[PDB]
């Protein structure tokens, strides 16, 4: 008489919903002992398991009720239910997520377990083909699954196994919806990250987006799609070259404090040699983002002030430089070969892409050229102080 | 020249009453200094005290800078034979007492040592502090000039501490490079551990610096992690501080105490759940002192019928 | 007193506990040893932002401290303990309340009260320190206060203090370091007397204040 009445089951589940957002909000909930945690723990293991048989034994595609109650389907409200459990008990019950999961060996394997479950889910959502996408079941998915990665180790083989399947999704499936996109590249960022540098998936990126969007000339007829899957005009022109942007802003931060400690401390060989590498890198990065014709929105004054960043970098650089060349005395080549590539790729490319914006018709543009003849300044200086002309590298 | 292990006390007693110059000053000490290393513990507090009384000519920093980096290397080498401790405290705090006569007569010898110490040079963390130089920059802050000075270098610094620590755990590439660094945290709380012996001289200091910090950095924004985990783990480190303090130090009871219901009942705005949870823990773990700590309760029920309800309720 | 919470307990206007308040206050002296502690209690509770300047001033007026003599030692602790309460758990009380000796300017007639307040004060709350040093020294200047204020202070209300003895010499230090003779002669008999009541440490403390005092000063 229950089971026939859909109306009435989705309300349950809403209940459940406001049971979940109140603890959620508080540190507790309103109903009869809702304020010893234990009680509240065993009562969300049980419709945890209740909602995993839910999902599990019946898939997504029961909804005979109405093209309404797709985005209300009851497998819909449970795996948004599971989703904040998983929030919250990683919030609060952080210590018992093990006991946790054994309702359902170390943390590893039960995670990979579920791991498998969920992503597979997501994996027949896709190879469904749904022209109607159901990005809200899709966001959930990769929301959740992100809410999971956070408890293997970055050194936990399952860890790894997840960011090959990870790269493997976004070298395949495209998927036109931008936020789909950009949970997924975020997701995939914070594995990718966790495990080494980003910096080879950040390049790849850049050369996706120089091959889709084009040149600033109209006339450098590029595609790099095979890089990834995951790259359309309506999504990587204006939201993920945003992303991998504040990823390389992060990058930079960090080799600053890089910078910053190693000035205080006078080991230091293989510090700086690694920094120039990261540098290298996000140099090709940034050649590869500068060739764009971004649209003329956020996208275009971030670059610029992404470019500001990369000189001051640059400038702390030689700083640090002119600070030991005095004790040590000489140049690394590896650095002579660093600002080469500066004077020869960046500088000239980077006055046409400040050309290429103002010609079409307020701020970061003297802040660029400010950076960019600070930049020369210093270079004068440490050619000086270096013994070796730095000029003639430079046109 | 070589000196004897005995006859290095009346040497440096000898150079006590010269007249000397810069260098003349200088060598004494250092030959004093690399003599320490071939000694009793016993032996150590006079020589130090004499060290510094001829300091007082012209040459401060250096006998400072190798105090510390002989203690820093023997607490070190002490951790990793846990890997006498009752003796090696004895020792620190007779020497930071007669380092607290020293500044006490000299308003300049604490400014080098700040200015030997200070992290914030631009920010980036300097391997010079320590558990027992820490501890001596709070025997030294309960002197009145230099307090407030000293409080805010150590806030700052452990800011610094934390910042650097969560663009490392956020970061695997820096994780790759850099050796973990003995944090300003586990410094202190290593600190708070020596502390239990005779360290009466430090705790007056702590207990203002975990008040401080939580005072300073507690949530009031809703009445984020680059914003929140600094000042979340800030007022937690007060809190772990004040506990662990609370646990075995009978003298300053009542007033860690009455200093949280202070800060807790009239304020009545700005959160105050840190506190509240800080108080639940401390009761928690040690009732039956409270039954000796007592009115300051019976008091601070008085106000209840003026406190905020759901506040009470907690 | 029964009156009194009973007052709290009713459904009331103010003005009339005003009235009271002040009714209390002539009736005042006129009250037995015991129970006082707990009338100021009242009245301290029933103080507000604004009136508090008056009733202190009222206050400060009717206490006098050598009026109250096992005869009066107990009930003046635990007076002095409610005033401590009190002005822990709010500020402006304090604030108020140095307006209040700070104003009784033209009074060369000041009582033994002042004083202990002002330790009190100096031990407690200490974003005013150096409002407290700048008033104390311009009384001093002033002549208002002087020495035989002192002796009889320290002669009986010390018990109050010894809990405090570290407020004193953080007072001293900052009283010596300065010019004007009496300034320094004031320094002085503190931490004479602080040596002289107090305990060991007490003691200890005033020998190894005063060196710091001769080496460097």
């Amino acid at each position: 008489v229950l089971r026939s009445s859909n109306e009435f089951m989705r309300y349950a589940v809403n209940v459940a919903l406001q049971k979940v957002q109140q603890l959620k909000e508080t540190g507790h909930v309103s109903g009869p002992d809702g304020q010893n945690p234990e009680k509240i723990f065993q009562n969300l293991c049980d419709l945890t398991r209740v909602l995993l048989w839910r999902y599990t034994s019946i898939p997504t595609s029961v909804e005979e009720s109405g093209k309404k109650e797709k985005g209300k389907s009851i497998s819909l409200l449970c795996l948004e239910g599971l989703q904040k459990i998983f929030s919250a008990v990683q919030q609060f019950y952080q210590p018992k997520i093990q006991q946790f999961l054994r309702a359902l060996v170390s943390v590893t394997q039960r995670t990979a377990f579920q791991i498998r479950q969920f992503q597979r889910s997501l994996l027949n959502l896709l190879s469904s083909q749904e022209e109607d996408f159901n990005s809200k079941e899709a966001l959930l998915l990769v929301t959740v699954l992100t809410s999971l990665s956070k408890l293997l180790e970055p050194s936990s083989p399952q860890f790894v196994q997840m960011l090959s399947w990870t790269s493997k999704i976004c070298k395949e499936n495209s998927r036109e919806d931008a936020l789909f996109c950009k949970s997924l590249m975020n997701l995939l960022f914070s594995l990718h990250v966790s495990y080494k540098s980003p910096v080879i998936l950040l390049r790849d990126l850049s050369q996706d987006i120089h091959g889709h969007l084009g040149d600033i000339d109209q006339d450098v007829e590029v595609e790099k799609t095979n890089h990834f899957a995951i790259v359309n005009l309506r999504t990587a022109a204006p939201t993920v070259c945003l992303l991998v942007l504040s990823q390389a802003e992060k990058v930079l931060e960090e080799v600053d404090w890089l910078i910053t400690k190693l000035k205080g401390q006078v080991p230091n060989q293989p510090v700086e040699k690694a920094i120039i590498m990261q540098l290298g890198t996000l140099l090709t990065f940034f050649h590869e983002l500068v060739q764009t014709a971004l649209p003329s929105g956020s996208c275009v004054d971030t670059l610029l002030k992404d470019l500001c960043k990369m000189y001051t970098t640059l400038t702390a650089l030689v700083r640090y430089y002119l600070q030991v060349c005095q004790s040590s005395g000489g140049i690394p080549k590896n650095m002579e070969k660093l600002v080469k590539l500066s004077g020869s790729h960046l500088t000239p490319l980077c006055y046409s892409f400040i050309s290429y914006v103002q010609n079409k018709s307020t701020k970061p543009i003297p802040n660029l050229i400010f950076a960019i003849e600070q930049y020369e300044k210093f270079l004068i200086h440490l050619s000086k102080k270096s013994k070796v002309s730095l000029m003639q590298h430079m046109k | 020249g070589r000196w004897d292990q005995q006859y290095v006390i009346q040497l440096t007693s000898m150079f006590k009453d010269v007249p000397l110059t810069a260098e003349e000053v200088e060598f004494v000490v250092e030959k004093a200094l690399s003599m320490f290393s071939k000694m009793n513990l016993q032996e150590i507090p006079p020589l130090v005290y004499q060290l510094l009384v001829l300091s007082s000519k012209g040459s401060r920093k250096s006998v400072l800078e190798g105090i510390i980096a002989f203690f820093s290397a023997l607490d070190k080498q002490h951790n990793e034979e846990q890997s006498p401790s009752g003796e090696l405290r004895h020792v620190e705090g007779t020497i930071i007492l007669h380092i607290v006569f020293a500044i006490k007569l000299d308003y300049e010898l604490g400014r080098e040592l700040v200015k030997h110490l200070k992290v914030g040079q631009q920010g980036d963390s300097n391997n010079n502090l320590s558990p027992f130089s820490i501890a001596l920059l709070l025997s030294v802050t309960r002197i009145q000039r230099f307090q407030d000075q000293v409080l805010d270098l150590l806030k700052t610094s452990v800011v610094k501490s934390f910042k650097d620590l969560q663009l490392l755990q956020g970061s695997k590439f820096l994780q790759n490079l850099v050796p973990h660094r003995s944090y300003v945290s586990t410094m202190i709380l290593e600190v708070v551990k020596n502390s239990v012996h005779s360290w009466d001289h430090v705790t007056q200091g702590l207990v203002e610096l975990g008040f401080i910090l939580m005072d300073s950095y507690g949530p009031k924004k809703v009445l984020p992690s680059l914003s929140r985990m600094p000042n979340q783990h800030a007022c937690k480190l007060g809190a772990n501080i004040l506990l662990e303090t609370f646990k075995i130090h009978e003298m300053i009871r009542q007033e860690i105490l009455e200093q949280v219901l202070n800060r807790v009942v009239t304020r009545a705005s700005s959160p105050i759940s840190h506190f509240l949870d800080l108080l639940s823990n401390i009761v928690m773990y040690a009732p039956l002192v409270l039954q000796s700590c007592s009115s300051k309760v019976t008091e601070a029920f008085d106000y209840l019928s003026f406190l905020p309800l759901q506040t009470v309720q907690r | 007193v029964p009156i009194l919470d009973v007052l709290s307990s009713l459904r009331l206007d103010p003005n009339f506990l005003l009235k009271v308040r002040q009714l209390v206050m002539d009736k005042l002296s006129s009250i037995r040893l015991e129970d006082l502690p707990v009338i100021i209690k009242f009245i301290l509770h029933s103080v507000t932002a604004m009136d508090t300047l008056e009733v202190i001033s009222e206050l400060r007026e009717k206490l006098d401290l050598q009026h109250c003599v096992s005869s009066g030692q107990s009930c003046i602790i635990l007076l002095f303990d409610v005033i401590k309460s009190a002005i822990r758990y709010e500020k402006t009380i304090s604030e108020a309340w140095i307006k209040a000796i700070e104003n009784t300017a033209s009074v060369s007639e000041h009582k033994v009260f002042d004083l202990v307040m002002l330790f009190i004060i100096y031990s407690t709350n200490t974003q005013t320190k150096k409002y407290i040093d700048r008033v104390l020294r311009n009384k001093i200047r002033s002549g208002c206060i002087q020495e035989q204020l002192l002796q009889s202070t320290f002669s009986v209300h010390y018990l109050v203090l010894k809990d405090m003895c570290s407020s004193i010499l953080s007072l001293a230090q900052s009283l010596l370091h300065s010019l004007d003779q009496s300034i320094i002669s004031f320094g002085s008999l503190l931490y004479k007397y602080a040596f002289k009541f107090f305990d060991t440490y007490c003691q200890q403390e005033v020998v190894g204040a005063l060196v710091t005092h001769i080496c460097s000063g």
